[PDB]
C-alpha cells in the first residue's frame, strides 16, 4: 500500500492552497489514524494537524497551527488539508503520515507517503 | 504541555565507534517514545517504538535504553549507511503541543 | 507500571463526586482513612501515581501484599495512608492488532522498597555465564510486554490504577475537601469545621495572643479550647453549649 | 578554593551552658499551666564548646549527632551562615545556608566543598567549586563591646530540618529565653558533621572580634512553664540533681518542707556471662545445605 | 520453565523443626561461653535462659 | 530438604491447603521451628529439561 | 558414604513367570536410581531412570517400583533375551564413595 500525496505547486504569498493525501491499495478503516507533517528544507520535522479517520474524528492541531490551517476528510480514500495565507516561512515538503493506534493523536508514524514539495514565491 | 530537545546536534566517528544520542522530555512520558530516521531526499522509517522494540526489517544494532525523561540511542557498529539524521517522538500528550518531533541530530561516519 | 508516573496536587480544592463519570467501574477500597468522610477534610500533601496493570494483578496493589507487580514495579509501604482507585479500560486501551506498548518488569536482583522506580534496561542474568548483551539461554531482557486478551474473563483485561498518597496532617492545609466556606456565627450554639476539626460549642472572641506560628490552643485535658479561623486570620475560643443535670 | 593556614593552633575552650537553650516543642497555646513534655533538649550545665576569632582562625567541622544548639556573641555580624552534610563533597547531598547583605539562600545541592569555605562590602564568594544536582532551594528575609546574641537549634527528625532562633541585645550570659520555630524544611538527607561560614573583612585579611559556642542534645524530659501570655518563662530539667527531680515529681516549681520520694535506683549491671554446654563440634548444615543434589 | 517469572523456577526448600526446652540442650546457638564472674551484678545466660 | 517450584513455596506453612500440602508435604498446625527457601535456577535447571 | 547391595544374587524362571530384583540402599537416596543392563559381551545400556521411567526404545515389560531407600524391578513377562546381569546405580551423592553401581545380579531364562 503507497500514500502519494499532490496538490503540490508555486504559490503566492497571502494566498490559499488545498493539499490531497490519496491512499493506494487500501482504504481508511477506523482503526487507524491519517495525520500530517512537514519539513523544513534545511529543518526538522515539524507536526501539523491530526485527523481521525473513525466515525467521530478526534481532530488535533499544533499550537503554531491553531487557525491557520484546517484538515478534513473527503471520502473513504481522501484526506484534504487546506491552509491560508501562506507567509514566506511555509515552504516546506509536506509528508502525509500514517499513524498505528486511534488514540486520540499522533502515535508512532508506522507508514508515510513519498512527499510533496510546496514553496512559496513572488 | 510537553517539550523535548535532541542532543548532540551532531557527532562523527570512525567506522569501528559507537554513536550514542540523548533525548530528554519536559516532563515524564514514561515508555512512549519513538525513534525515526530520516535519509536525505526520502522520508523517513520508524527503527525503534516503545523505545526499546526494534521495528521491522531493522538489522539490530540500534539499541534504545533509558525511561520516563532521559532516552539514549546507541549504535553499536556503523557502516557508513547509518549516516543520517534521527529524531525522537513524544507520542504521550498530543493535546496542545507545538511539535511533537525532536530536534535534528545528522550523524557523519568518516569512513 | 514499572515507569509509572508520579504527580504533585497542592493548592488546590478537591472533589470527589467528580471521579464518577471520568472513571466508570471504580473501586476506591483504600486504607488509612474512611471514604465516606473524604469531603469534609484537609490533606498537606497529595501525590497521585498512575499506570496500567491486567485485572488479576490489582489486588498487588496494597500495603503487606507479595506478588510480581508488589516486587519488581511498583511497592507500597506498610503503614501506607491514602486511597487506591481502579476501573476497567477495555473500552480505551485494547487494540484488535495486539496492545504491546504496557511494559513490566519481570525479572530483578532484590525486591523494591516503598515508593521506587526502576527504568534500568540493564541485561538479567540468570545462569553462571556473564551475558555481555547477548540475550539467550538463561539470559533474559527483564521488560516483559502485557499481552492483553480480552476474549478471556476481566482478569485479562487493562486496569486502569491510580493510587494517591496522604497525609492528613490538620493546620498547613493546602488541599481540602469541596465543602463551602460557610460564615461564621458567633455566641449560639453550633457545631463548627475548622480545616477538619469539627466541634460542638459556642465561639466567642479571644483576647489570647497566639503567637504568629502557633494554631490551636489546648487546655489541660489536651482538647482545643482556642482556635485560628482559616480565613481572616482571627482568634477565637471554643465554650462548649450549655449543659447540666435535671432533678 | 583558597587555602589557608594563617589560623592559629590551639585546642578549643569549654564553658557552662547555664540554663539556655529551651524551645517550643510544639505548635499549640498553652497559658499558665506548668506542662512536662519529653524531647531533644540540651541539658542545664552542660559543656558545650569555645571558638573564638579575631590571628585566630576556627572554622573546624564538628559533629552533628542528635541536634547542634548554636550560639554567637557577635558584633558586626561575621557569621553568615553554615554548611551540613557527612562528607562536604560531591559523593553524598549537602546543605547550604547563608546569609548575604540581601536574603537568605538555602539550596540542596551536590556541592563540591573547598576545604577551607569562607566569606570576603563583600564581593567575593568562595566556598564551593561546582553544584550540579539542586534538589531544594528557599528564599525568603535575611534571618539577621559585644551587642548581639544569636541562638540557633537545629534539628533533623523524620526528614525535616527544623531551625529554631533568637535574636536577643547583650562567655554566655546569665538567663533565660525561649527559641521560637522559625523554619521547616522536608529536606530528608544524611546529616552527620557540619560546618560554620565566616566573613572575613581585607584591609590581607583581617577577622572582626566574635565566638560562638556549640552544644549537643540529648533526649530527656523537661518541665515547662507558661505565663498568662502563652510564653515560656522558666523551665526545669528532670534529671538534673535530686532537688530539680524532687520538682518534676510533683509538677510544681517551688518544693515545700519535708520528705518526698521521687523515684527508685538500680544497681545496673556491667558484665555479660553466658553458659552453653560443653560442646564444640559443628552442625552438619554445609552438607544439608551445600548437597550438590536434593531430594524430591 | 526459566523463560517465564520466577514463579516456574526451582526453589529449593529446607525446613527445620526446632523444640524449645531449656535444661537438656543439645543443640544451641553459636556464641561462645564466657568465664564464671561471681559476687556481682551480671546478665546471665544459662541454656537460653536470660 | 527438597525441592519445589517457586509459585508453590507459600504452601510450606501451618494451616495451608493446596497440591503440596495435601498430597506431598504437611506441616503440624501447631508447628515450631523454621524454614528457608532460596532460588536455586543456576544450579536446578537444565537445557534439556529437568 | 552411601553403600548400595542388591539382592538376590541369582534368579531363574520359566518364560511366563515374573522376576522382581531389589536394591536398597544405606542412606535416602529419595528418588536418583537407575537400572542398567548388560549383555555378556556387550556395553550395558540404561534402563530405567529416575526409578521410574522407562528409557528411550525399551518395551513396556520393565516396571520400577519404590521410592528412598527401598526399590524393587519388575519385568512382567520375559522372552528369553532378557536373560542378563542388572545393576542399580545411587547417582545422588558421589563425593566419597566407593563405587556408585550396585553388586551384580544375572538372570537365568530356562526356556
Ligand atoms: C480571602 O479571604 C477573605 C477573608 O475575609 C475574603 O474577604 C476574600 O474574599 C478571600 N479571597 C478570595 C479570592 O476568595
Ligand atoms: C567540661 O568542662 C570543664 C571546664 O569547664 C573541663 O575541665 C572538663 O574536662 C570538661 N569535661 C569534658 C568531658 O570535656
Ligand atoms: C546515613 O549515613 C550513615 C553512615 O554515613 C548510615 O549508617 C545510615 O544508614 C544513613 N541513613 C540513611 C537514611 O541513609
Ligand atoms: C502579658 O502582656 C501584657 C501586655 O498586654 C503585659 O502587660 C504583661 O506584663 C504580660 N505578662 C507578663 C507576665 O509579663
Amino acid at each position: 500500500q503507497s500514500l502519494e500525496e499532490s496538490g503540490g505547486d508555486l504559490v503566492k504569498p497571502g494566498a490559499s492552497l488545498t493539499l490531497t493525501c490519496t491512499a493506494s491499495g487500501f482504504s481508511f478503516s477506523s482503526g487507524y489514524d491519517m495525520c500530517w507533517v512537514r519539513q523544513a528544507p534545511g529543518k526538522g520535522l515539524e507536526w501539523i494537524a491530526c485527523i481521525g479517520t473513525g466515525s467521530s474524528g478526534n481532530i488535533y492541531y499544533a499550537s503554531w497551527a491553531k487557525g491557520r490551517f484546517t484538515i478534513s476528510k473527503t471520502s473513504s480514500t481522501t484526506v484534504t488539508l487546506q491552509m491560508t495565507s501562506l507567509t514566506a516561512a511555509d515552504t516546506a515538503t509536506y509528508f502525509c503520515a500514517r499513524d498505528d493506534a486511534d488514540y486520540a493523536g499522533p502515535d508512532y508514524f508506522n507508514l508515510w507517503g513519498p512527499g510533496t514539495l510546496v514553496t512559496v514565491s513572488s | 504541555d510537553i517539550v523535548m530537545t535532541q542532543t548532540p546536534a551532531s557527532v562523527s566517528e570512525p567506522v569501528g565507534g559507537t554513536v550514542t544520542i540523548k533525548c530528554q522530555a519536559s516532563e515524564s512520558i514514561s515508555n512512549w517514545l519513538a525513534w525515526y530516521q530520516q535519509k536525505p531526499g526520502q522520508p523517513p522509517k520508524l527503527l525503534i517504538y516503545a523505545a526499546f522494540t526494534l521495528a521491522s526489517g531493522v538489522p539490530s544494532r540500534f539499541k534504545g535504553s533509558g525511561s520516563g525523561t532521559q532516552f539514549t540511542l546507541t549504535i553499536n557498529g556503523v557502516e557508513c549507511a547509518d549516516a543520517a539524521t534521527y529524531y525522537c517522538q513524544q507520542t504521550y500528550s498530543s493535546r496542545d503541543v507545538d511539535n511533537v518531533f525532536g530536534g535534528g541530530t545528522e550523524v557523519v561516519v568518516k569512513g | 507500571v514499572y515507569a509509572w508516573n508520579r504527580k504533585r496536587i497542592s493548592n488546590c480544592v478537591a472533589d470527589y463526586s467528580v471521579l464518577y463519570n471520568l472513571a466508570p467501574f471504580f473501586t476506591f477500597k483504600c486504607y488509612g482513612v474512611s471514604p465516606t468522610k473524604l469531603n469534609d477534610l484537609c490533606f498537606t500533601n497529595v501525590y497521585a501515581d498512575s499506570f496500567v496493570i491486567r485485572g488479576d494483578e490489582v489486588r498487588q496493589i496494597a500495603p503487606g501484599q507479595t506478588g510480581n507487580i508488589a516486587d519488581y514495579n511498583y511497592k507500597l509501604p506498610d503503614d501506607f495512608t491514602g486511597c487506591v482507585i481502579a476501573w476497567n479500560s477495555n473500552k480505551l486501551d485494547s487494540k484488535v492488532s495486539g496492545n504491546y506498548n504496557y511494559l513490566y518488569r519481570l525479572f530483578r536482583k532484590s525486591n523494591l522498597k516503598p515508593f521506587e522506580r526502576d527504568i534500568s534496561t540493564e541485561i538479567y542474568q540468570a545462569g553462571n555465564k556473564p551475558c555481555n548483551g547477548v540475550a539467550g539461554f538463561n539470559c533474559y531482557f527483564p521488560l516483559r510486554s502485557y499481552s492483553f486478551r480480552p476474549t478471556y474473563g476481566v482478569g485479562h483485561q487493562p486496569y486502569r490504577v491510580v493510587v494517591l498518597s496522604f497525609e492528613l496532617l490538620h493546620a498547613p492545609a493546602t488541599v481540602c475537601g469541596p465543602k463551602k466556606s460557610t460564615n461564621l456565627v458567633k455566641n449560639k450554639c453550633v457545631n463548627f469545621n475548622f480545616n477538619g476539626l469539627k466541634g460542638t460549642g459556642v465561639l466567642t472572641e479571644s483576647n489570647k495572643k497566639f503567637l504568629p506560628f502557633q494554631q490551636f490552643g489546648r487546655d489541660i485535658a489536651d482538647t482545643t479550647d482556642a482556635v485560628r479561623d482559616p480565613q481572616t486570620l482571627e482568634i477565637l475560643d471554643i465554650t462548649p453549649c450549655s449543659f447540666g443535670g435535671v432533678s | 578554593c583558597v587555602n589557608l593556614t594563617t589560623r592559629t593552633q590551639l585546642p578549643p575552650a569549654y564553658t557552662n551552658s547555664f540554663t539556655r537553650g529551651v524551645y517550643y516543642p510544639d505548635k499549640v497555646f498553652r497559658s499558665s499551666v506548668l506542662h512536662s513534655t519529653q524531647d531533644l533538649f540540651l541539658p542545664f550545665f552542660s559543656n558545650v564548646t569555645w571558638f573564638h576569632v579575631i590571628k585566630r582562625f576556627d572554622n573546624p567541622v564538628l559533629p552533628f549527632n542528635d541536634g547542634v544548639y548554636f550560639a554567637s556573641i557577635e558584633k558586626s555580624n561575621i557569621i553568615r551562615g553554615w554548611i551540613f552534610g557527612t562528607t562536604l563533597d560531591s559523593k553524598t547531598q549537602s546543605l547550604l545556608i547563608v546569609n548575604n547583605a540581601t536574603n537568605v539562600v538555602i539550596k540542596v545541592c551536590e556541592f563540591q566543598f573547598c576545604n577551607d569555605p569562607f566569606l570576603d562590602m563583600e564581593s567575593e564568594f568562595r566556598v564551593y567549586s561546582s553544584a550540579n544536582n539542586c534538589t531544594f532551594e528557599y528564599v525568603s528575609q535575611p534571618f539577621l563591646n559585644f551587642k548581639n546574641l544569636r541562638e540557633f537549634v537545629f534539628k533533623n527528625i523524620d526528614g525535616y530540618f527544623k531551625i529554631y532562633s533568637k535574636h536577643t541585645p547583650i562567655d554566655l550570659p546569665q538567663g533565660f529565653s525561649a527559641l521560637e520555630p522559625l523554619v521547616d524544611l522536608p529536606i530528608g538527607i544524611n546529616i552527620t558533621r557540619f560546618q560554620t561560614l565566616l566573613a572575613l573583612h581585607r584591609s590581607g585579611w583581617t577577622a572582626g572580634a566574635a565566638a560562638y559556642y556549640v552544644g549537643y542534645l540529648q533526649p530527656r524530659t523537661f518541665l515547662l512553664k507558661y505565663n498568662e501570655n502563652g510564653t515560656i518563662t522558666d523551665a526545669v530539667d528532670c534529671a538534673l540533681d535530686p532537688l530539680s527531680e524532687t520538682k518534676c515529681t510533683l509538677k510544681s516549681f517551688t518544693v515545700e518542707k519535708g520528705i518526698y520520694q521521687t523515684s527508685n535506683f538500680r544497681v545496673q549491671p556491667t558484665e555479660s556471662i553466658v553458659r552453653f554446654p560443653n560442646i564444640t563440634n559443628l552442625c552438619p548444615f554445609d552438607e544439608v545445605f551445600n548437597a550438590t543434589r536434593f531430594a524430591s
